């Protein structure tokens, strides 16, 4: 048996969601106490009357916020053999692929939140590859739904290709029976243009998941129902408790055929200018987030109703929908067919929260905690190493503790071409 | 495009890429300084005896003693067709900041990890400095790294044992909770996020595990052409360069002090970018600091590459082996000497029933009595009496044991001497010397001497701050190796000296004897001798 | 590797499995002559024999790399219809190619290459000439004959005879 | 050198186990029977129940 | 399965001894003059050698061949020009010796060489090694295409277990063309006929 | 050789030392050893010397070779004189 | 906030960080100075000879000899550029 | 270096003040041998 050390790679991929995501290390200490969630505020949005006497009008201060939190390690657990042979020759290199593995976990974390929690949907009645220009209008259609809810894009905007709509626009270029220059660069290389449509950013992503069509048909809203803006309510005991302002509960005639990820959009409800609250040509979309009781959704952008005479000014000047829900409008499903979902952002949409595992403390003797840089994804674990004789082996552990947040739903949006039948 | 992601990529390359070199090295350090017995598996569990014979320590003792008794300081010397004191100021204010305990500890420290693992390095720094400021109300001093194998990580493309022509260096400072908090209060970070950055990843103790924080400093080197401004000195000459970098917060008072532009031409030269960094965050991004070279000056043992992999040694990386098997041998014989059965006589229990009292070891009886007879047998059967074999120490175990201690002495013969260390170790000075230069030039105050004095050029902005004005004449001394003193009057006296010692008894004895009464210390007797000597000179003209 | 999540993982480590692959040589690719001290008295033939037997050597290991290539070779891309037919027809296929090793995630570090044989390499030289426009590659593609040493991301492209 | 497909069975990512939209294809290098064939990428499915983890 | 192999090191220590011996007894350049000529003819060249000479890289360059010498049997260095504005030797030029590893492997001179400073060969190819971020520095300062990742025959050999090793490679081939060209014969204003 | 090799101890039959199987575990808490003497159905035990393990014996082979191929090294390690 | 709070944690954590070498370096006081035996551990037998016959004592004997031959104090010099009887005043205090 | 070498074999006449004049010339530079160099510059001028 003859053997060498010259390794044959196979495998290489790339990280760019995870690179490009923001990554945020609150202080452990006060992390420790908060249960692992620290809230944010939201850009203030102020009320306006027109008019001379305006006595008893005076309205109040609202500032709503949103909540960040963290899951659990992603580890590497794996036990590894000292008199065994095929374990020394393997060691480093588990170590090194167990690297390149989390870096990949936490890139697909992101792309699966992102295009799950995407309240802005742009779809395609047919493939990309259809007409002449079909990929420019897919991504002109985002930056144009982007522009005309007046959506803050000062950090920057980002389009993720998947890799079949990447090459189908790269064939759109190169079919075009001339050469200048953005063709000649779309024949010699695959790549289309760095900025299309107005984004600054435009890649393809190998790790964008795969929408899988909704089975959910003939669904009402169950009873009028209207959303509230607020930024605490009392609990039983007279307690102030905060509210998050990326969700809310809504009750449907039944939740059959409906899971985290589906896309939806009520018959009669606009999207708004937000800023100027005038109504556009665009059907206000949200995405299914929670799929709680079987009567019961909870969708993440709130449907605040502008013409909703329950609300006081100050929650109507967060007014991001022309009316309210009337005990009989038809929801739409968006996504009706498998499609691979490519998916653009604001730069400033998600982030990664990151804490430290203290294993270094005096507390653990018998076994020794380093640190361990990701690289790609520029993240910290702890690599935690003891020993054993019971079986006469040891025990390695890359630890990783992490969560994605989306911290404007509102900004991230998902593309889905060919949604016909 | 990411600045952090670059900063990371370019970490992890050459992290990765020194990897069996930054083991290797950890080992010879722990081997050395530690234990011997660097098993991570039999630190629990039923014990057995591991004793720690040492046989290679008292060489590396021997080697750390001659590497310090020949201690080893930059010289600088002037160029050619330079006046001959072009190097005076520059050697006078060397020989100011490194008199300190810190630079003499950082190069022992430094020294000593060369010669045990292979790698050592120290750093070079400045400072604001009041109470007693070498110039510029500045101080540069050296301070030490400790373990430079997994603490200083150099550029992957690099051929040069000094790493003159290395771009970018990661330095890894680990530091307590108290020394973290004084860390942030001195750059103005934040002291609730506690950074984190990559660690030598070992196996060896659960303990050495010290609850520290690890931040990163990455150094970058930038060539380019950058426009100089030439002035018109209205004390002396015409033909004077500064940089526009530099004179930019005092352009206007330039004028105001007289100084005309004459032209404006392109210089090329280097500057150095630091960034303070951790794995998911960039602190401090690319604080311009003073020089032209990365401020880390690294020693080596025996250095090379191997197949574009860079490969050092000290002294102890080839003696392991026989001290592993030396000591192991010696357990064993420990071993075999208390478990094991002492000489003692084999007896039938009837031989001696009922006389099992006289072989207890008293010595109350004359004789030992044994049993005859059995009432079922008539007589006992006759046997000679056998003894358990006394313990002995097995052929192969001698045998092994004079073999390695031998085998270690043999290879633990650095040199014939430490020759080749110390000229590492002088590389590594000359290199240090080319810093102070450069930091010098960049921030200290050095004035020109013309022949017609020293005359230092300097002004003041609105800001009550003033700026260094140094001319392009500023390379006119270079770099050597010379006995290290603590003072210009010390290396006086030891070249007065020198030169009396082959000087003959002539008239320029009597000069150089006069002279050394010159450069003579103060107290009130060699007070008096010292204005002899003035006097003496004097008169003779 | 493997992975997982959580806190308490006991009794959930894991092995370590290092797979490997096995490669071998083949018989020589000999050449016999046989000459009498006649035959020796010019050694011209001699010499150009030589030469030839070198050339033959060379073509005959290039013609069996391609036909292992084109034997064990997993991922395969058909298209219904000929490489002429309708517009970038070529590029759709280097296309297909290079988005289905970008999908597998398998690694290119050391570049990739893709080859013709003669009758596709000429059938989109057509392709790129009868494009009604001569920028700078048609106008290659038609002076010269060669479509592009680069073409649709992949790191070389040549013509295999 | 014979190039076949299983109906069913599609590609994986290789890293993020993705299932891609392309039916995995196989080249035959060797027939030893009449009922037996060597194919060269060999099939490790991912919902394998008999599988270790790693 | 595993087996004790020990290293017992008896011929280390020669080489150490070798080098140490070497390294007591530096070796450089010095330039006469020639017979009939002027007695300081040299003056000049020998100070522009020292100058350019004196630096860290020299004596590095000139250890690492004389150590490779003893222990494999070749080494070798190279004598590079660039243009220098702060500090220059001469015509705001400098002229600096670097270093070269493995020369067995990385230094490929001319097979029709019968001379043991080899003065007599044509061309000599060099095999420079890096990985990428060196690859981006040599394409940088050489003016070359860094998206173009060359490749050349490797020299290094994966016989240790290496996490890494360098993949990039590129070549350097010099040749030396003796020819006649024309020369212009002036009259120098100042003394020179 | 010198760890793989068992060590130089005395050969027992289990009938010897049946019942004094502590007397001969290395300890130090008796006067002497204590063998059985008489078998149920032979009679008496039969009488031979105590046998042991020969130590561990570096070959002289090996000791040659090695002294052999050292002075060989040191010989040829020579440049020059 | 609280000083002693603040004091007592720089102190636990110099004495956590401090804790191998202080151990290593009391046990070889102890060996060096009271006796070479240090048997607690085995009490579970009866008394045994526990003779110390010391060859380390004389070593460290002539260390601390031959580093007592050699006195070492400080030695004021003037800075260069000074006044030559700069430190006179302090050497004499 | 050279005029060490021609000082080491010169016996001592008016050669060997020569040599160690010309050897203070060349010497280095502080304060107290640049007295000697200029006192051997001085002793070099008046002896032509």
């Amino acid at each position: 048996t003859l053997a060498v050390d010259e390794i044959i790679e196979t495998i290489s991929a790339i990280t760019p969601m995870a690179q490009k995501a923001k990554k945020y290390t609150p202080p452990a200490a006060s992390m420790q106490r908060s249960s692992n969630t620290i809230w944010m505020p939201v850009e203030q949005e102020s009320p306006t009357q027109e008019g001379w006497d305006l006595t008893d009008k005076a309205t109040g201060l609202l500032e709503l916020n949103v909540a960040v939190n963290m899951g659990e390690p992603d580890n590497d657990f794996f036990q590894l053999r000292a008199d065994d042979l095929r374990d020394e020759t393997a060691y480093r290199r588990r170590i090194q692929s167990a690297a390149r593995k989390l870096a990949n976990n936490v890139e697909l974390k992101v792309a699966n939140m992102a295009a799950e929690m995407g309240s802005l949907v742009i779809t395609s009645p047919d493939a990309i590859g259809t007409n002449t220009a079909d990929a420019w209008n897919f991504v002109a259609d985002a930056e144009e739904i982007m522009f005309s809810r007046e959506l803050n894009r000062d950090m920057g905007t980002s389009y993720f290709f998947n890799p079949q709509d990447y090459k189908k626009a790269g064939y759109d270029l190169t079919k075009r029976d001339i050469f200048g220059r953005i063709p000649e660069e779309a024949y010699r290389d695959g790549t289309i243009q760095r900025q299309v449509a107005g984004f600054d950013d435009v890649l393809r992503s190998p790790k964008l998941p795969v929408l899988t069509k909704s089975t959910a048909t003939g669904i009402t809203v169950s009873g009028a129902q209207s959303f509230k803006p607020v930024a605490w309510q009392l609990d039983n005991d007279g307690n102030k408790v905060n509210v998050d302002n990326r969700f809310a509960t809504v009750t449907l005639s039944a939740t059959t055929g409906m899971k985290r990820g589906d896309k939806i959009s009520f018959a009669g409800v606009k999207f708004l200018g937000q800023m100027a609250k005038n109504v556009l040509a665009q059907d206000a979309t949200f995405s299914v987030v929670r799929v709680v009781d079987g009567t019961h959704v909870e969708i993440t952008p709130k449907p605040v109703a502008l013409d909703d005479v329950s609300l006081s000014p100050e929650q109507r000047a967060y007014a991001n929908v022309n009316t309210s829900l009337a005990d009989a409008m038809a929801v739409n499903i968006l996504n009706v067919k498998d499609a691979r979902t490519n998916v653009f952002w604001a730069d400033d949409a998600i982030r990664i929260v990151s804490q430290p595992i203290p294993a270094n403390h005096e507390l653990f003797a018998g076994m020794k905690t380093t640190s361990f840089s990701i690289p790609d994804v520029g993240l910290n674990g702890i690599f935690a190493t003891q020993g054993d004789i019971s079986t006469l082996s040891g025990l390695c552990r890359i630890a990783l503790w992490y969560g994605v947040n989306a911290t404007r739903p509102e900004a991230i949006g998902v593309g889905l071409p060919g949604q016909t039948a | 495009e990411n600045r952090l992601e670059s900063i990371l990529s370019r970490f992890d390359a050459d992290w990765t890429a020194s990897d069996e070199a930054r083991r290797e090295a950890k080992n010879d350090l722990f081997f050395s300084r530690v234990s011997q017995w660097d098993d991570w598996l039999s630190q629990y569990t039923t014990l057995q005896y591991r004793g720690q014979f040492d046989v290679v320590r008292p060489v590396v003792r021997k080697l750390v003693s001659e590497m310090r008794q020949n201690p080893i300081d930059v010289l600088y010397r002037p160029k050619d067709g330079a006046r001959p004191d072009a190097a005076d100021v520059l050697m006078g204010m060397y020989r100011t900041d490194m008199r300190h305990n810190t630079a003499k500890i950082a190069v022992n420290i430094a020294v000593r990890e060369q010669i045990e693992a292979g790698v050592g390095a120290w750093r070079l720094v400045t400072d604001y400095e009041d109470q007693s400021p070498t110039s510029n109300n500045q101080v540069i001093r050296r301070e030490p790294i400790h373990s430079a194998c997994s603490h200083v990580i150099w550029d992957s493309n690099s051929k040069l044992m000094d790493k003159s022509d290395a771009r970018h260096c990661t330095v890894i400072h680990s530091m307590s909770q108290n020394g973290w908090e004084d860390f942030a209060e001195k750059y103005d970070l934040d002291a609730d996020d506690i950074p984190s950055f990559q660690n030598p990843n070992d196996w060896v103790f659960p303990w050495l595990t010290q609850d520290t924080i690890q931040i990163a400093e990455f150094y970058e080197v930038v060539e380019k052409k950058e426009t100089a401004f030439i002035y018109q000195d209205p004390v002396t000459g015409e033909p004077v360069s500064y940089f526009k970098r530099d004179i930019k917060d005092v352009i206007d008072d330039l004028a105001d002090s007289g100084f005309i532009k004459i032209a404006e031409r392109q210089i090329k030269r280097r500057r150095v970018y630091k960034s303070i960094i951790t794995c998911t965050a960039v602190l401090k991004d690319k604080q311009l600091i003073a020089g032209e070279h990365i401020p880390i000056v690294p020693v080596f043992g025996e250095w090379g590459f191997v197949e574009d992999k860079e490969v050092y040694e000290g002294v102890v990386r080839l003696t392991k082996d026989g001290q592993r098997l030396r000591n192991m041998i010696m357990s064993f014989n420990a071993d075999i000497v208390a478990r094991t059965p002492k000489k003692k006589p084999f007896f039938w229990p009837e031989q001696i029933a009922g006389f099992e009292h006289m072989y207890d070891g008293n010595d109350d009886y004359p004789y030992y009595l044994l049993n005859r007879t059995d009432e079922n047998s008539g007589d006992l059967p006759t046997q000679p009496l056998a003894y358990y074999e006394n313990p002995e120490v097995p052929q192969a175990n001698a045998y092994m044991l004079e073999a390695a201690t031998s085998a270690v002495k043999e290879v633990a013969t650095l040199g014939v001497e430490t020759y080749v260390f110390q000229d590492n170790l002088a590389t590594a000075m000359r290199r240090d010397g080319e810093i102070y230069q450069s930091i010098v030039n960049d921030i200290y105050d050095v004035p020109r001497n013309v022949t017609i004095l020293m005359a230092e050029v300097v002004d003041l902005a609105t800001g009550e701050k003033q700026v260094l004005n140094d001319i392009r004449g500023r390379y006119e001394c270079y770099t050597d190796v010379g006995p290290s003193f603590q003072s210009m009057k010390q290396q006086n006296r030891a070249e007065i000296l020198e030169l009396l010692g082959k000087t003959p008894q002539g008239t320029p004895e009597y000069q150089l004897l006069l002279l050394q009464y010159f450069t003579l210390l103060d107290g009130k007797g060699v007070e008096m001798m010292r204005d002899y000597a003035n006097k003496q000179l004097i008169q003779m003209g």
